[PDB]
C-alpha cells in the first residue's frame, strides 16, 4: 500500500539489522560511518 | 555410590517464585509443541490413538495440581544451586519488565544463548 | 626473568640441610649401606645449589 | 533461562583471604621443612 | 521493553534521508530519541560493530519499510527507480584489520 509516487520522488534510504537470539544487544551497535 | 546433595533444609526465597513464573510456562509451552508435533489435539477426552489432550489448556488455565509436578523439578533445581551456595541476584531491568507487565502455543528458543567456561563448568556440575 | 626465584628463607634453610647432610656424612660412610657415593652426589648438587 | 531473565549466578563467596606473603606456603618451604625433619630424624636414628 | 524475545529478533533499521541528512533510528517499530544531522555531500557506510556472544551475531537485512526506499536504490545509480530491495554482489561485508 506504500504510495508509489513517493516512493519515486524520495530520498529516503533504509536498511535493519536482526540482532540474533542468545547475542546480547549491548555489546552490538548499529548505524552508519564515514 | 551416589550420595547426591541433600536439599531438605534449603528453602526458597519469595523472589524466585518470579522464576517460577513464565517457566513453568514455558516447560508447558514445548510440552505442547512436541505433542502437537506428534498430533495430540486439545480434546477434554484423553485418547492416546485419537490423539485428544485436556492439557493444552494455557499455564493459566491449568489446575493447581497440574501446576505442581510442572514447578517440582525447577523447585529442586533452584533448592540445589542454594544448596551449593551459588548466590544469585536480579538486575534492574529485571525489575523494570516486571513492573511494565483456543490455545496459541509460543515457543521461545534459547538454543543460541551461549554461557561461559566457568558457567559451563557450573552447568556441568548441575548436571552431575 | 618469567619468575621462579627461591625466597632468602629457602636459601638459607637450604644451606641448613647442606649442614645436616655434612654432619651425617662425616665419619659414617661405614655404618652407610654402600649409600656414601649417594650422599656424596646428595651434597655436591648442594654444593652447587 | 536464569541468564536471559537477568539473575546472576555466581559463587557462594570470593576468597576470605589470600596467603600469597606466606613462605609457608609455598610448596617449596612446606617440602623442605619436611626434609628437616626426616634429616634432623635420620641423624638421630644413626645416632641411636 | 528489554530482554530477549524470539517472536523476533531485535531490529534496529537505520533511516537516511540523502536530501535533509537526517539520520534516524527504529527498533521494533518505534521511533529511539537518538538522532543525526550530517553535512551536505556525506557519505555513510552502513555499520555494525558487534562482540561475540554466540555463534550467530547479526544480519544485515537489505528490505525496505512503508514509504522508504531500500538501500540498493541509493548504493547504485542504476537501480535509483527500483523499489525492490537487492543485494548485488558488489555489495559485500568487510571488517577492520
Amino acid at each position: 500500500r506504500d504510495d508509489y509516487d513517493f516512493l519515486m520522488q524520495t530520498s529516503t534510504y533504509y536498511y535493519s539489522v536482526r540482532i540474533f537470539p542468545g547475542q546480547e544487544p549491548a555489546n552490538v551497535w548499529v548505524g552508519w560511518i564515514t | 555410590n551416589p550420595q547426591p546433595v541433600d536439599t531438605s533444609n534449603i528453602t526458597i526465597p519469595e523472589k524466585l517464585e518470579y522464576f517460577i513464573n513464565k517457566y513453568a510456562e514455558h516447560s508447558h509451552d514445548k510440552w505442547s509443541m512436541d505433542k502437537l508435533a506428534n498430533g495430540w489435539i486439545y480434546g477434554e477426552i484423553y485418547s492416546d490413538s485419537s490423539k485428544v489432550q485436556p492439557l493444552m489448556k494455557p499455564y493459566k488455565l491449568l489446575s493447581e495440581k497440574e501446576k505442581e509436578i510442572y514447578r517440582w523439578p525447577i523447585k529442586e533445581s533452584l533448592k540445589t544451586m542454594l544448596a551449593w551456595g551459588w548466590r544469585i541476584e536480579r538486575t534492574r531491568e529485571g525489575d523494570s519488565m516486571a513492573l511494565y507487565n483456543g490455545y496459541s502455543p509460543r515457543a521461545i528458543d534459547m538454543s543460541n544463548v551461549t554461557l561461559s567456561r566457568d558457567l559451563h563448568a557450573m552447568a556441568e556440575m548441575m548436571a552431575e | 626473568c618469567s619468575g621462579g626465584h627461591a625466597s632468602n628463607k629457602e636459601k638459607e634453610m637450604v644451606t641448613s640441610l647442606f649442614c645436616k647432610l655434612g654432619v651425617l656424612v662425616r665419619h659414617r660412610i661405614s655404618l652407610f649401606g654402600n649409600d656414601a657415593t649417594s650422599i656424596v652426589n646428595c651434597l655436591h648438587i648442594l654444593g652447587q645449589t | 533461562f536464569l541468564q536471559i531473565n537477568g539473575y546472576a549466578v555466581s559463587r557462594g563467596f570470593k576468597d576470605l583471604e589470600l596467603d600469597t606473603p606466606s613462605i609457608e606456603k609455598r610448596f617449596a618451604y612446606s617440602f623442605l621443612q619436611q626434609l628437616i625433619r626426616y634429616v634432623d630424624e635420620a641423624h638421630q636414628y644413626i645416632l641411636e | 521493553p528489554g530482554q530477549g524475545r524470539n517472536n523476533n529478533g531485535l531490529e534496529i533499521g537505520c533511516v537516511v534521508d540523502a536530501a535533509s541528512g537526517l539520520l534516524t533510528f527504529i527498533a521494533n517499530g518505534k521511533e529511539l530519541s537518538t538522532y543525526y544531522q550530517v553535512e551536505p555531500s556525506t557519505k555513510l557506510f552502513p555499520a555494525v560493530f558487534a562482540q561475540a556472544t554466540s555463534p550467530n551475531v547479526f544480519q544485515f537485512e537489505l528490505g525496505r519499510i512503508k514509504n522508504v526506499m531500500p538501500l540498493s536504490a541509493g548504493l547504485f545509480k542504476s537501480e535509483h527507480k527500483n523499489p525492490v530491495p537487492q543485494c548485488p554482489p558488489r555489495l559485500h561485508v568487510q571488517f577492520l584489520s
